[PDB]
């Protein structure tokens, strides 16, 4: 090896053997993340290294999760992590389209062929691709129905069919809450709350906020029914000037009241609050909740509990707005100037206690803009992957809402696509009908890995399910139960336009970049 | 070798219980006679 | 050819220290014989004839005990599916208080069984839907197999019986006494008010005199001494500061400026002057004793002492509300004189020897109050510790009574019932979860078999009569533990009950996590690192 | 992790699919490696030993011995490639190839699902079509010198360089021609293959006669006769000790010399004896007798015989007697109780050649040898064990052609019309062998694949081109490795030996089926 003689201390794999190296590593990535795609898929077990139990079968954290080393691993990961941020779905879809398009095109660059050749056929079949996917969607009125049937198809594939059904209802309802029309819609609106006392099936939606923290002061109210919400951003504790100013003094008298004029500053806002609270409510029928992103000195709780003021220290920053939006009041940096129009209002304040940690709901507003969901669920790990599995269906049902359209599952859209391109592949000049060809069999891997998951027999299945779109010319995908060729869109089996189009697009370039690539180097030590 | 894996299962399953080896072992050797027998009994004879 | 060589793909592009196990043998069986094994380690400390095992942790702290969430606590347990049977062990614990070596039994004997369907040909998709629906049936089933309610809890005698049997378990010997005293500690509290809190229920170990000497006081008990002179009040008028017992001093920094000389010779008796006003103050409003949450000045003690006042310090804030909601006092932020709303007033503070500890302690006479404390006496640590156990066990099935007052009968009554019925129901179901439900069913042997097995009978026996039995058409026969010979007898009679809640909880736990557990198909673990535990634990 | 690695802990297992990817990688490494052997456009591989000696070879089996592999599956086709060496001596590289290719086609459906039973089904009964077709297309032929001519060269040109092949060429298929007897099985021990190091790689010829890497010890010796009676005899002329522990005992000087003259006495009859032959054989100085002796002979009797000019040879090889016996025609003596004049060889010339240190003996101008000797010559070692190689390579051929009528058209047409016809005969098979079959023609097409890519052409158009070649005409059309052109092997020229694609086919399903029928690599013995 040429760089070898300069940096004897190199690693270096040159010509066919780097296309070896990287469809092995894509292969391995192919064949450990076959179990995950499909409801009928195998849950996963990773155990840290402090011994920490995570459950799953989602792909990105599975191979965020695996112990591996490998750079065209790292790449892959690099590309599924891109994938889960954008769109927040197809990661195993994407490794496994990934691995099969370099296995095809393997099975042509063994007998001769260089890659280039494949690389344009798969260039040509991307384009040719991405058009039938356009012509092949669905445009929808985005209605409740439709989206609880999307958020079904990824909940499903994610957990359990019950915990999949909870999760639905309220992941729709989330967003349609939070969806303001002809409007991008923020997911940071959405407050992901986890508890760890009930069942996984206690997971549910509260039209309201729900924060980790309490009040610290015993005498506040643990229950409030009609309240004001303050929501500020002033802290109420003693704060040292910034000149370093200290105190002298010749006498006790004299520290006697420079330690009662010390505390001046914040007891005239706490005054101001107080007044404030006096004049919107001058009976004990309604209630006051203060919450402050800052913390609250110990004389300043005492002196809003002497006048029945419930006051949450500490807040998170997000709070901030997510209480604006949801009680209707306004976040203040200050009290120079707060009238009763700053103040929001909630239906039902109460505390709830769960062995050390304390949480404070806010219920009942009266249209809140941003709602929370509370995970509920008796281990950590269920917790953690009933988070991944509501993000996942967030994330489907807004990718849904975004484009009015959605696209068939349980790969029928590949199988259509395969055929549209096995169609189109003469008009392809040249020997790139070898890169068409390898790519529509590449397209082709979902249905083989859905039978698989099912339990069924690839070829048996696939044919099957060819043979039934080429006679109809219809949508049919995998049934999962019976092996049969089933319409999706009749039965309610959605995937997302976006997810599909960036499939198509991250998968092509990265195949065709990795089939480029012709020595790896390892020589900056 | 895999009938004395699954006969030794199906006594570690009564050794779990409170039951002595010595017992297992009498009805192992009482069901072994009766296996002989039905064996003879199912037996067809061969013109060689 | 004298070497295996790694398979290409995910074999090689495995780290160093990581494992990986997938399929069946690899994974499924490997955690069904983890779990199995730790059911078998915790197996014999069930019932009431179960056997205290001494646990040592990686510190030399020794734990007698036979309680399950303990011993699972102090083991270092390193199985992944025995650490989800943990946890699901210490999840019933947290809810209810009690069952979590019903967890374990219910869990190991679930994944036994499922282990063998799994041999006979069962795909573990339909032994979990099996065993869900037989969970789903359990659950129907069981409020029909309630006994009897508490029916009241501000009694004494018949409170004391239903906590009779949660402690009965551990404590074998000697559970009257106990029962007693925890149903007059917790009568004491329980208010009007149908709220009960756990935490209002204290206890006191003072070392020396053996557990038969224990007490229940209505007040707080605390092992310190008196700051001042005076040791004893009776008619005392606490007030409470959660401020130190001084004068305080300004937050940004105190500088006494001096200037002439009669400021010199003044200040520090100005400030004497100020001290002692301020105490006498405080003493005229008729607060006969004090109660601080910090440090004592030397003045400050000296005209307490002056004025007769007894001083108590508590350290921990903890401490200080405990004792502000046991006497009815506001801890003030400053040294201010108390109005007349925020003195609490306790009926005897003084300052007593018990043992060889000394104490101070604030008694009430009235059989009221909102914190009662139990002090506990004994010849040993540990002891005292396993006492205090089961006196949690029984605060928590108080608390569960008062949730809901339904309960069913014990000694595995309850568990052949369930198993009798939902066998019953599965030989009508067709299809293959027949098998999973049967075994469901079965599952629930293990536990008049363990309480047999423990006791020193023949389970067989005393198992096959249960059967017989409950056929007959009793509902509420269990196993008699005061035989040499296997017996029954009917518990209702006997008064061995069990809260509802707590087998609801019990068995709806045990059936997740057995499930989670059929649940994971491969394993991936990495190198068990040597980091100083992980930041969130500190 | 596995029940192996359970009881044996330090256990290396691989299971499942893990055994059969491990088999088919190892396969696919040495198929790799054997590529560029294949055809006479393959390249040279030279191999450097631990010691540091040099061989220059592209045998297929004399690679894979030298090859620094140290894999289960590749000791298996080894082995299997080792057994083809030995039996017919031809195909190794092909050997391996057509294993490979099996298995990496097999591989093809069964990561899609597919369980190796059906596989192998196919496998056996396209094995079972291709033989059939193989019985079909090959050609019978009474097979004059042309013939074996065509079959050396198309064994040697993929051995060695154009011209020295064309050498060889003519020099096996003469050696073969000498020792064949009508209708008897053909004795390759009678063809002596020596070596000197002295000449060019084109002087290799042949001697129709026998070739001694030994000469006469004694210098007095004659160097050259010219007229020469051969006597090959087993019969030591040295000194022999009494097996029964003698011992001499004397009492005076003269006792001793007696003693000493006399314990010759035994060998000295021998001597005698054969000075007694010569003299009544021949009573002139125009002939001579050459006395080629298995056993040693010590200077006495070596210095009596060269007194009587005769020339003697001594510690010849135990293969000699018989190929002096078949060369000149005498018979191999054990004793000379009763010699005659009628167990006397003959040879029209015997000479003495030296080259260095070493000497060498030349008999030539027998009346009709039935056993020759090939003559390797060349500057260097390497040049000598390639050219061994080679001529074994030939030799093997050669017997082979001769031994069944029949013979194959190389430059792999009947792969293809194999192939095709599988192709055809592939409806016929019931159930889902029709994919074992498929991928049993698929390797059975590697054969043209290999030899337009080594030639440098395109592997696909060439392969479509000669697949559309044959199924238009009919006729059976290999790879022209100059143009790349559909051709007539069978006119141009390019002959394999049908015995050899047999094999290939017997061993390769064979191999094939066994490897892919493997679901556990287990290594517990240690301990
Ligand atoms: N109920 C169903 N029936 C048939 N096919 C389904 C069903 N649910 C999902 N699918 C198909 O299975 C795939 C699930 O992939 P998934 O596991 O979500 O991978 P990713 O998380 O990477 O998107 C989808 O592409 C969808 O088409
Ligand atoms: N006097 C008794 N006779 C028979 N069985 C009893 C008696 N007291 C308690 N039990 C049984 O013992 C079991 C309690 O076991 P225990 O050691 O408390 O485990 P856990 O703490 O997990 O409940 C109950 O199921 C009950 O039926
Ligand atoms: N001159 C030629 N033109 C075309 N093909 C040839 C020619 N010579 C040999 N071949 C083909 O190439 C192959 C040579 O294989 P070879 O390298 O001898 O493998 P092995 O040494 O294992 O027998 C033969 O099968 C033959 O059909
Ligand atoms: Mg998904
Ligand atoms: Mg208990
Ligand atoms: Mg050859």
């Amino acid at each position: 090896a040429a760089v070898k003689t300069l940096n004897p201390k190199a690693e270096v794999a040159r010509a066919q053997a780097a296309l070896a190296v990287n469809i092995s590593a894509a292969r391995g990535l192919q064949d450990v993340l076959r179990t995950n795609l499909g409801p009928k898929g195998t849950m996963k077990m990773l155990v840290s290294g402090a011994g920490d139990i995570k459950l799953t079968k989602d792909g990105n954290v599975l191979l965020h999760e695996m112990q591996i080393q490998h750079p065209t691993a790292s790449l892959i990961a690099k590309v599924a992590t891109a994938q889960d941020d954008i769109t927040g779905d197809g990661t195993t879809s994407n490794v496994l389209i990934i691995g099969e398009l370099l296995k095809q095109a393997d099975l042509y660059i063994s007998e001769g062929l260089h890659p280039r050749i494949i690389t344009e056929g798969f260039e040509a079949a991307k384009e040719k691709a991405l058009q039938f996917l356009e012509e092949v969607k669905v445009s929808r009125e985005m209605d409740r129905e439709t989206l609880i049937d999307v958020a079904r198809t990824s909940l499903r594939t994610k957990v359990h069919a019950e915990l999949a059904d909870v999760l639905t209802e309220a992941v729709v309802d989330s967003i349609l809450a939070i969806k303001k029309q002809d409007e991008p819609i923020d997911l940071f609106m959405i407050e992901i709350m986890e508890m760890k006392h009930k069942s996984e099936t206690d997971t549910s939606l509260i039209r309201g906020l729900v924060l980790d923290h309490g009040a610290r002061h015993p005498d506040m109210k643990k229950r409030v029914e009609d309240a004001y919400i303050l929501t500020c951003n002033v802290s109420l504790e003693y704060e040292k000037t910034e000149v370093n100013s200290g105190f002298f003094y010749k006498s006790a008298e004299e520290r006697e009241k420079l330690v009662k004029a010390e505390r001046k500053f914040i007891e005239d806002r706490v005054k101001k609050i107080i007044e404030l609270k006096r004049k919107v409510c001058g009976d004990s029928d309604k209630g006051f909740v203060v919450i402050n992103q800052k913390g609250i000195d110990p004389f300043s709780l005492d002196a809003l509990s002497k006048e029945g003021i419930v006051a949450l220290r500490r807040a998170k920053r997000r709070n901030m707005e997510r209480l604006t939006l949801a009680c209707g009041g306004v976040a203040l940096n200050s009290f120079d100037d707060l009238s009763p129009d700053c103040l929001g209002h909630a239906g039902l304040v109460y505390e709830y206690t769960l062995g050390e940690e304390k949480f404070t709901f806010i219920e009942k507003c009266n249209n809140p803009r941003s709602v929370t969901l509370l995970i509920k669920g008796p281990n950590k790990h269920t917790l953690t992957q009933i988070k991944d599995a509501v993000r996942d269906g967030l994330r489907a049902v807004k990718n849904a809402i975004d484009d009015g359209c959605v696209v068939p599952g349980a790969g029928a859209v590949e199988v259509a696509m395969a055929e549209a391109l096995i169609k189109h592949k003469p008009s392809v000049k040249g020997r790139a009908q070898l890169g068409v060809q390898a790519f529509a069999d590449a397209l082709l891997i979902i249905p083989k890995v859905l039978a698989q998951n099912s339990g069924f027999d690839l070829q048996e299945t696939l044919v099957k399910i060819q043979a039934e779109h080429s006679e109809s010319g219809q949508l049919v995908g995998v049934d999962l139960n019976t092996g049969e060729p089933m319409v999706a869109a009749e039965v309610g089996v959605w995937d997302n336009y976006c997810v599909k189009k960036q499939l198509l697009h991250s998968c092509t370039v990265i195949a065709t970049n990795i089939l480029l690539v012709d020595e790896i180097m390892r020589a900056g030590m | 070798i895999i009938l004395a894996g699954e006969m030794l299962s199906v006594a570690e399953h009564f050794l779990e219980q409170q039951m002595h080896p010595t017992v297992v072992i009498s009805a192992y050797r009482k069901a072994l006679d009766d296996m002989i027998s039905t064996l003879k009994k199912i037996s067809i004879p061969v013109d060689i | 050819a004298l070497h295996v060589p790694k398979a290409p793909g995910f074999a090689q592009m495995l780290k160093e220290g990581a494992k990986h196990f997938s399929g069946l043998e690899e994974a499924v069986y490997r955690n069904i014989q983890a779990c199995k094994e730790l059911a078998q380690t915790t197996r014999t400390a069930y019932g009431p004839n179960g056997m205290n095992k001494m646990v040592i942790n990686h510190l030399e702290k020794l734990f007698v005990t036979n309680d399950a969430a303990t011993i699972l606590r102090e083991l270092e347990v390193q199985h992944p599916a025995a650490k989800m049977i943990v946890m699901a062990s210490h999840m019933q614990e947290q809810e209810v208080g009690d069952g979590t070596n019903f967890v374990l039994v219910f869990a190991g004997a679930l994944l036994e069984l499922a282990e063998e369907l799994l041999r006979i040909g069962l795909s573990v998709s339909e032994v979990i839907e099996g065993y869900e629906i037989a969970c789903r049936k359990a659950h129907e089933i069981l409020p029909n197999l309630v006994c009897c309610s508490a029916k009241n809890l501000r009694d004494i005698d018949e409170v004391s019986s239903l906590l009779r049997t949660s402690i009965m378990s551990k404590q074998y010997g000697n559970e009257v006494f106990l029962a007693k005293l925890i149903a007059q500690a917790c009568v004491s509290i329980f208010p009007d008010s149908g709220h009960f809190n756990v935490d209002n229920i204290r206890v006191c170990k003072i070392l020396g005199s053996g557990i038969s000497s224990s007490s229940v006081l209505h007040g707080m008990v605390f092992k310190k001494e008196t700051e001042g002179d005076v040791t004893s009040v009776k008619d005392a008028k606490i007030a409470v500061y959660s401020c130190p017992f001084d004068g305080m001093i300004t937050e940004t920094k105190g500088t006494v400026l001096i200037k002439t000389a009669e400021e010199l010779m003044n200040f520090s008796k100005g400030e004497e002057n100020l001290m002692d006003a301020q105490v006498k103050a405080i003493a005229d409003t008729g607060a006969n004793v004090v109660v601080t949450g910090g440090k004592v000045a030397d003045m400050a003690l000296h005209y307490a002492n002056k004025y007769n006042i007894m001083l108590v310090r508590l350290n921990s804030k903890w401490d200080l509300r405990r004792l502000c909601k046991t006497v009815g006092a506001t801890a003030l932020p400053r040294l201010t004189p108390p109005v007349l709303e925020e003195m609490g007033h306790c009926d005897s503070v003084y300052l007593s020897e018990v043992g060889d500890t000394q104490v101070v302690v604030f008694k009430h006479e009235k059989e009221d109050g909102a914190i009662s404390t139990i002090v506990l006496r004994g010849s040993t640590d540990n002891l005292m510790d396993d006492i205090e156990r089961a006196v949690d066990d029984g605060v928590n099935t108080f608390k569960v009574l008062t949730r809901d007052k339904r309960l069913v009968p014990g000694g595995g009554a309850t568990e052949i019932e369930l198993a009798k019925q939902i066998t019953s129901y599965g030989e009508t179901c067709p299809g293959l979860e027949q098998y999973a439900i049967k075994k469901f069913a079965e599952a629930f042997e293990a536990i008049p078999r363990a309480l047999a097995e423990n006791s020193g009978v023949k389970a067989n026996e005393v198992i096959s009569k249960l059967y017989a039995v409950h056929q007959e058409g009793n509902k509420n026969v269990g196993l008699d533990i005061e035989a040499e010979v296997p017996a029954v007898k009917d518990m209702l009679e006997a008064g061995i009950l069990d809260t509802y809640l707590g087998k609801y909880w019990a068995i709806k736990l045990a059936t997740n996590a057995a499930v989670t557990v059929l649940r994971v198909d491969q394993i991936i673990m990495a190198k068990p690192a040597g980091g100083p535990k992980p930041p969130s634990g500190k």
